[PDB]
């Protein structure tokens, strides 16, 4: 599994969601 | 603020393990309850023994976190087949050193072993998060995730092991750790949002949430019961956290002033920069005696805020002539929590690997 | 190895949960103007609910419920929709035994019913397998333990019964019933694995213990009137299984005696097994042939073993046949537990839908 790497990568998406 | 020096981060030490001699008890159980030869399960008993050896002296690197998760999972698999919990048939002493007093604490309860492994998983994550220099986007996201993982290990410990096996894992202390780790995780994300030059109002909310986590952590550090338990550790943490509370409040209002600038609220713009400058000056006062890493960040931010204040006040005095409102006239900045304690599933097969003890039962 | 039929629980029928108006109202005051940014995060949860409340009765059906259950936790963390809170809306579900609609303005009621249906679906998936192969027995055993875990979690974290189908007494009935059936699956596996006869006897004795616990709840008058016909059909199967697996337990105690050459004790255990089986046959009246065929074949085994044991003792060994109270009763060996639910496991819930609802 890549849970840690997936979470770290998703941070970009998190900020993008919060920006829209 | 792209190039602001990065603040230092707090990390926790790993607890150190004593003895956990499960082998005699497992063979006692298989012999008496299954009527089988205990030596048929020697191979499953080697794997767990070798796995424990690796876990209790885990290497302080990213790979060590998988070692602790896998051992944590195998302990769950063992407990599902052999009753080694509190007051059960096959329970043996489990000894670990309480980290603050140095006392050896023993429990005939396999859940105690699980709890201390989970504690060290959170501690190890906190170390890996604090080791990175956080210069690049990758380092900020990796550190942020590490701190969320550390918060997730301490949170799971707090929820699923409510009976504190030792005072270093009491509910009050674990809540301190969680809030501290979330504050440091949010801080890393704040650094990310600035390097990406996110919307100014966004940075201000992110920074305001950094303050909120550290304030909650500071309330626990000021609790006398926690102060006497942590001793000098409480003094080290409080100095840094209290300074960070005012530093990141200044960063929040700095970006609130940037937002006012964007909306052409030029009187409101000087008010926020004035407030940001006052909060930073208090952080500088609280930062006296702290290392240059701290001073460089504060000095760097003082240049930013000081320069922006002069620009805003010059624009307002000669061009816009807008009234400078008092702080209470402005709606406060509400923090945006964008981090959380990442949940742990100790028995996720993808992290535990095959169940060592599938042949039992 | 005989394979008995298994009990399963029906899923609850969902009513209305109109959360969109309250969220939009909440975000407008607390976070200011634009509702449009949040409508899709609301439409994603709506479609998630529609899938969950019409979940297909298969294995991934569990992931659909799990995924929706986790997003409900994320929603409650950001919008106060619990009882007495600002953004609470009516939640309506059908109480499964009376059919009455039960409404609560509390998001934890939605969570509870999703969790109930997660346990119900597990019971269905566990009871659907014919348990012919080792994998089938273990898969069914896991399902029954997952079903026990869902009802146990419901009992522990939702102590205030939202409806009488989720009261402490009924959830305890469900847990014991699911653990008994999980234990029964492992008993079958321990038999085809040729485990030691003494261990099979203890495993079977634990089956009896779980079902006795369930049977005492089924005999409670208030449960009988609430469950109605369901209490009749459950009790009929559970009471039969109580004596059947008590016979299986003493059958294997007699085989252990045979292994230790206590040939008088061997007769005592087979005689006791035959009597317990005859009561199970008394209690199995009207039950399907799956039950009858299992009992019929067990009668052949025990009946023949008793005749052989008594003939051997009467003409060869001449050992005293002890009564029954002189032998320590069989101690049950629990091999199963309610498995944790892990409601907010990111591996099953996916990313948090409401990352904008901060």
């Amino acid at each position: 599994e890549n849970y840690f790497q997936a979470e770290a990568y998703n941070l970009d998406k998190v900020l993008d969601e919060f920006e829209q | 603020m792209e190039a602001v020096p990065r603040m230092p981060m707090i990390w926790l030490d790993l607890k150190e393990a004593g003895d956990f001699h499960f082998q005699p008890a497992v063979k006692k159980f298989v012999l008496k309850n299954y009527g089988e030869n205990p030596e048929a399960y020697n191979e499953e008993l080697k794997k767990l023994e070798l796995l424990r050896q690796n876990a209790v002296r885990v290497p302080r690197d990213f790979e060590g976190c998988s070692v602790l998760r896998k051992y944590l999972g195998q302990l769950h698999y063992l407990q599902s087949r052999v009753p080694m919990g509190s007051g059960q048939e096959a329970a043996v002493p489990v000894t670990w050193t309480e980290i603050f007093s140095g006392k050896s604490v023993a429990h005939e309860d396999i859940k105690y072993e699980q709890a201390c492994i989970l504690y060290n998983l959170g501690a190890l994550h906190s170390m890996l998060g604090a080791m990175d220099k956080r210069v690049s986007e990758e380092g900020m996201k990796v550190s942020c995730t590490h701190f969320q993982c550390a918060a997730g290990a301490f949170a799971y410990l707090r929820e699923h092991f409510p009976q504190a096996y030792s005072v270093d894992m009491s509910r009050q202390i674990l809540t301190l750790n969680v809030n501290l780790m979330l504050g440091q995780a949010q801080e890393c994300l704040l650094e990310k949002s600035m390097l990406d030059n996110r919307k100014s109002f966004l940075v201000a909310r992110i920074s305001a949430q950094v303050v909120d986590y550290y304030k909650e952590a500071c309330r626990a550090l000021e609790n006398p019961d926690t102060a006497s338990l942590l001793g000098r550790i409480q003094k080290d943490w409080k100095k840094l956290v209290q300074m960070k509370i005012y530093y990141f409040a200044a960063v929040a209002h700095l970006h609130m002033g940037k937002q006012a600038e964007e909306q052409q609220k030029f009187g409101e713009r000087v008010a926020y920069f004035q407030s940001a400058l006052d909060k930073l000056n208090e952080a500088i006062k609280l930062a006296k005696g702290q290392p240059d890493t701290v001073q460089d960040a504060l000095r760097f931010t003082m240049d930013v805020i000081g320069g922006k204040y002069n620009s805003a006040k010059k624009d307002n005095d000669f061009i816009y002539h807008e009234a400078v409102p008092a702080l209470d006239t402005l709606q406060p900045v509400k923090g945006a929590p964008l981090v959380k304690p990442l949940p742990v599933n100790p028995t996720d097969p993808a992290v535990t690997g095959p169940d060592i003890f599938a042949k039992l039962v």
